[PDB]
């Protein structure tokens, strides 16, 4: 529709006439990465700093510090075996495979 | 002009002598036919189908005329031809000059404030790379071209090396097909 | 067009019966137990003689082939019911991919002893699952389930009442027609067709694209910041045309100093006094500056 | 039955190695005395290819990289779908390409993991590749993808490619501020350098100058002050107006 | 800088690359369509891109200027002018080896010129139309032969 | 009867959004440039390219300068151009001058 309007963007537009100085003091993390890296993650003058951190390596990175909290938290997906205790009776299974024991154990 | 720049071929292609000696013209069926006694003499460079339209030429000692002794660059007939030859037979030295005039000349037809350089300027142009005939031992695919000045420049590298037997040669180079020759990639990138 | 080469390619597959599986699953599945109790073996070790392991783990190979094997001997169906829902959504294949999934899923989902053209069953998963799929990678910015839900519902409606209206409805006529506020539908469609790429050139020759001819309201004036800090610091200057505390007093009075307003006790807190004591002198020095020369000195900043 | 004896398959990978799996040198001098004695075609053929041969050999860089599993990205912005007003939006589709992929590596990846008659994977895989390529350029290979209205889509490729050759780009002139364009007359009363002067012209234009001048005769405040008075258009203007002149 | 040799030329290794990208992502995704605000793994971890807004840790949390150079325990992001977005860079990662078109797609694309092999075919490799010898015995098929 | 001091600017190629309210702001030719060449005012042109072209900065920046009337922010760098690079890289393109 030839007739310039204005679409419209997004995101503020500071008049933040920048200086340099006087700013907020900081701090740093540097967490260790699988490979070993320490994507040194500085921070504001103060605050919590994690135990790990997903690396710019897209991976993640536990502390650059021998702190060292826990790993656990995972959990299994389904197994088609899980789908077995699902829609199947084991001892049926049990046998069935036992029957097999006959079969290839039969020749 | 234009092609006179791009130097393809004159539709008004006009034959152009070679060695000298005399000439055995023999016209006919528009297609004349001729044979210049090379001054060598012996084997005469011959031409045949020579339509009468582009009839004979002249030369003062005037009008074209058979039998006569013959000349080198001596354009056979009236009309234009392949400077590519003139080089190929004489290098550009005139050619250059040729060209040039052929151009001014045109402006002559127009009579204008004109000076040469521009072309000169040019001139320096379509002649800049020699061909790449026979690396002998410079390992450069034949036919291909090189900045002449290179190859040369190259050559020196020869430093014996077995006397890098590179073969390249005088080279017209069509403004465009010209131009192609270069270096600033990103240039032709723009191409 | 590979797929072609696929499709054919895949046609290499070999369909089958509806009972081989009866075992097979009995096989295969017999495998799941194979590793299973097998896994028990491993755990205690207690390995049975070599033969036991070959006919087992091997038989595990049975279940493997036999399954995949068949699965294959089922894709042709896959394949099939897949073909049609095109002209919308995703790569024919990719589409598939997700079909393969609803498979996969339902695949490992069927008690054959139940006696069913499971494949038909799966045709959930199969169908459904992908149905989701569209309910998944449809838009580059898709939409909340529910929304689209009632939408498909909607646009479907659209067809309903143009097709049947012999001409499309009319908002209101729809909102009520479908029993709401037309504004609603509006925003729906607003959710419909994406707002076009821009990447399309400008409709024609066209020597521009979409954008070419726009300039956001949001627009860098040349005098703002500009002044603004001319202002701003110019102020600060003024901000010194009197006393002291009154700064953080007031700078804090909006965090102006630290960028964050506060409370009479918040600041004066520092000076230790009274919200009383606070805004008293506060608004006072206002009056100070409420004075005009206090102003015009920065008035054009108006 | 045998297998133990090799590796035979497909894909870069395999290939890749084939990169790995290689020496110049060998190939080098190879083609060397090759041409050195045998000749033509073949030679020419080789010869040539011996070119690229050197191409590497020479510089210390590996064809190796030619394979692909790490990839970069357009930063944001670049591919913007800024709101088209009227509740509208438009970006670098293509992004799609990305996406697409994302859907895929995410996908057939996410497959992996599971495992199955690969084919499948192959299918995509290549399918990906492809799609990528598409990224590179579209129907460049086979049926170019085309947005609805079968609008084929802008490839990597493009950019300084097509008229929008940021190449071409520059070489184009363009419109810019303070465009003194109008008809004309001589002015017998002449002096070289001299020239016409429709005033309200850069009168209009010049401005920003005095715009800093002006209140220098503190007669406006800011410039909006003046400026805005530039709207006022005030006999004073014509004056130091003079000066800047 | 003002003082520029010419422009020596080449490619880059996934390193570089990986050594370059402000991470990658993984979500055919971008922002809230509605709230209008981007995502992560979906297009526009502004965090790895920059705000859209000058110094404003996406977890809003901050937006000043003395706030600056800052890492966001909350929304991880830093602080300043998005734009650097654009100016930043992100990468991509596959699930297997892949290829660059040209010397394949090219014509006459090197690859053969790089390898002297059945292009047309070869391709077939990449398009997986038939395997090929990626290794060899000679030993077992030697001595053992 | 027109020219244009400034105004709108392609929200894309922020060039002089020419228009009614606008004076258009005349476009410029390439020969022209060549003319420059026949002199070489560089800058000038360059400048343009930068300036009234769409030098977001100097536009703003020297625009200031201007505003502050002072030995103008000397001509900077083809910026964007800067992009390029990026643009290149983009395709494993990395290289460089030194
Ligand atoms: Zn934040």
């Amino acid at each position: 529709a030839d007739r310039v309007l204005r679409g419209s963007r997004l995101g503020a537009v500071s008049y933040e006439t920048d200086r340099n100085h006087d700013l907020a003091p900081r701090q740093i993390a540097r967490y260790r990465t699988d490979n070993g890296e320490e994507f040194e993650v500085p921070f504001a003058d103060d605050a919590e700093i994690p135990g790990t951190w997903l690396c710019r390596n897209g991976m993640e990175g536990t502390l650059i510090e021998g702190d060292l909290p826990e790993p656990k938290k995972v959990k299994p997906p389904r197994t088609h075996w899980d789908m077995l205790l699902e829609r199947r009776s084991i001892e049926e299974l049990e046998e069935l495979l036992k029957e097999r024991l006959e079969l290839i154990r039969s020749r | 002009v234009q092609e006179l720049f791009e130097a393809r071929v004159p539709r008004g292609k006009a034959p152009i002598a070679d060695v000298t000696g005399r000439v055995r013209l023999e016209d006919g069926e528009r297609f004349y036919k001729i044979t210049i006694v090379p001054d060598d003499g012996g084997e005469e460079v011959v031409y045949d189908k020579i339509s009468k339209r582009q009839r004979l030429r002249v030369f003062k000692e005037r009008v074209l005329s058979d039998g006569d002794h013959v000349e080198v660059g001596q354009q056979l007939m009236e009309g234009s031809a392949d400077p590519h030859e003139v080089l190929r037979v004489q290098g550009p030295r005139e050619v250059q000059i040729h060209l040039v005039r052929e151009v001014q000349e045109v402006y002559r037809a127009q009579g204008v404030s004109i000076h040469d350089k521009h072309i000169e300027v040019i001139v320096r142009q379509m002649l800049r790379r020699v061909t790449i005939i026979d690396s002998g031992s410079t390992e450069f695919l034949p036919g291909s071209l090189i900045d002449r000045a290179e190859f040369e420049a190259e050559n020196r590298r020869v430093v014996a090396e077995g006397g890098e037997p590179a073969a390249g040669r005088p080279v017209l180079m069509g403004i465009t097909k010209a131009s192609l020759a270069t270096d600033s990639w990103l240039s032709a990138a723009s191409f | 067009d590979s797929v072609r080469a696929y499709l054919k390619q895949i046609g290499k597959v070999a369909l089958l019966n509806a009972e081989e599986e009866v075992e097979l699953a009995k096989r295969i599945e017999a495998g799941l137990y194979a590793t299973q109790l097998m896994t028990e073996l491993s755990e205690r070790g207690e390995k049975l003689p070599a033969a036991q392991r070959r006919d087992m783990m091997w038989i595990c190979r049975d279940g493997d082939r036999a399954k995949n094997h068949l699965l294959e001997a089922n894709l042709r169906l896959v394949v099939s019911l897949a073909k049609r829902y095109t002209g919308r959504g995703m790569a024919f294949l990719d589409l598939i991919q997700e079909g393969n999934l609803g498979l996969i899923r339902a695949v490992e989902k069927f008690d054959y002893t139940k006696g069913y053209k499971f494949s038909t069953y799966a045709t959930w998963w199969i169908r459904q699952a992908i149905t989701r799929a569209m309910a998944d990678q449809a838009r580059t910015i898709r939409i909340p389930v529910h929304m689209v839900e009632v939408i498909n519902k909607l646009g479907r409606i659209q067809r309903e009442l143009l097709q049947d209206l012999g001409r499309e409805p009319t908002p209101e006529e729809l909102a009520k027609e479908m029993d709401i506020t037309p504004e609603k539908v509006l925003e729906i469609q607003q959710y419909a067709r994406e707002p076009i790429s821009l990447d399309q050139t400008i409709g024609d020759e066209g020597d521009s694209q979409l954008g070419d001819f726009i300039e956001d309201s949001e627009a860098v004036v040349a005098v703002d910041a500009v002044s603004f800090t001319l202002l701003q610091d110019q102020l600060q200057s003024v901000l010194d045309t009197l006393s002291e505390r009154e700064a953080g007093v007031v700078r804090l009075r909006f965090g102006l100093t630290d960028g964050q307003p506060r409370t009479l006790d918040e600041i004066g807190q520092v000076y230790g006094v009274t919200r009383e004591r606070i805004r008293q002198i506060e608004s006072k020095t206002m009056s100070k500056l409420r004075h005009p020369s206090r102003s015009q000195v920065l008035r054009d900043y108006l | 039955r045998y297998g133990e004896y090799f590796t035979g398959a497909m894909g870069a990978e395999s290939i890749q190695k084939l990169i790995e799996n290689f020496d110049i040198d060998a190939e080098a001098e190879s083609l060397r005395d090759v041409i050195r004695n045998g000749k033509g075609q073949k030679k020419l053929r080789a010869l040539k290819r011996l070119k690229v041969v050197a191409a590497f050999q020479q510089s210390g860089n590996s064809p190796m990289g030619m394979v692909l599993d790490a990839v970069p990205v357009i930063p944001p912005e670049l591919r913007p779908m800024v709101q088209l007003d009227g509740g509208r939006f438009a970006t670098s589709d293509l992004n799609d390409l990305y996406r697409r992929v994302i859907n895929r590596n995410n996908r057939l990846k996410r497959l992996i993991d599971l495992g199955a008659p690969e084919i499948i994977v192959n299918n995509e895989k290549r399918m990906l590749q492809e799609s990528v390529d598409a990224l590179f350029d579209n129907g460049r290979r086979g049926r170019p993808v085309t947005g609805p209205g079968n609008r084929p889509l802008k490839s990597l490729s493009d950019l300084l490619k097509g008229k929008q050759g940021r190449f071409r780009q520059n070489l184009l002139g363009k419109r810019v501020d303070y465009s003194g364009r109008s008809v004309i007359v001589v002015g017998p009363q002449l002096k070289l350098h001299q020239c016409g002067l429709p005033k309200l012209m850069a009168l209009e234009l010049f401005k920003p100058f005095v715009m800093k001048r002006l209140v220098d005769l503190n007669h406006a405040q800011n410039i909006k002050s003046a400026k805005r008075m530039v709207e006022r258009q005030r006999p004073q203007v014509w004056d130091v107006l003079e000066e800047v002149i | 800088v003002n003082f520029f040799d010419e422009l020596r030329i080449g490619l880059a290794t996934a390193e570089d690359i990986r050594q370059w990208s402000y991470g990658e992502v993984k979500k055919p995704e971008t922002i809230n369509y509605r709230t209008l605000k981007p995502e992560k793994d979906g297009l526009f971890c502004e965090k790895i891109f920059g705000p859209t807004r000058d110094w404003e840790c996406y977890c809003g949390k901050y937006k000043r200027v003395r706030f600056k150079g800052i890492i966001c325990e909350r929304c991880g992001v830093e602080v300043t002018r998005a734009k650097v977005r654009r100016e930043r860079m992100g990468h991509i990662e596959l699930a297997a080896p892949v290829t660059h078109i040209w010397y394949f797609k090219g014509v006459p694309s090197r690859l053969g010129y790089l390898l002297d092999l059945a292009p047309k075919d070869l391709e077939k490799i990449i398009y997986f139309a038939a395997y090929v010898i990626t290794s060899v015995d000679e030993e077992m098929r030697h001595n053992e032969l | 009867i027109h020219a244009r001091s400034t105004g709108p600017y392609s929200m894309i190629t922020q060039q002089p959004l020419g228009g009614k309210a606008q004076f258009g702001g005349q476009r410029f030719g390439e020969m022209e440039c060549w003319a420059m060449q026949a002199y070489g005012a560089a800058y000038t042109l360059q400048e343009l390219l930068t300036i009234k072209s769409d030098d977001t900065v100097g536009r703003v920046k020297v625009y200031e300068a201007i505003v502050k009337g002072e030995n103008i922010p000397e001509p900077g760098i083809p910026e964007s151009f800067k992009v390029l690079l990026k643009e290149l890289q983009s395709l494993c393109l990395n290289v460089e001058v030194l």
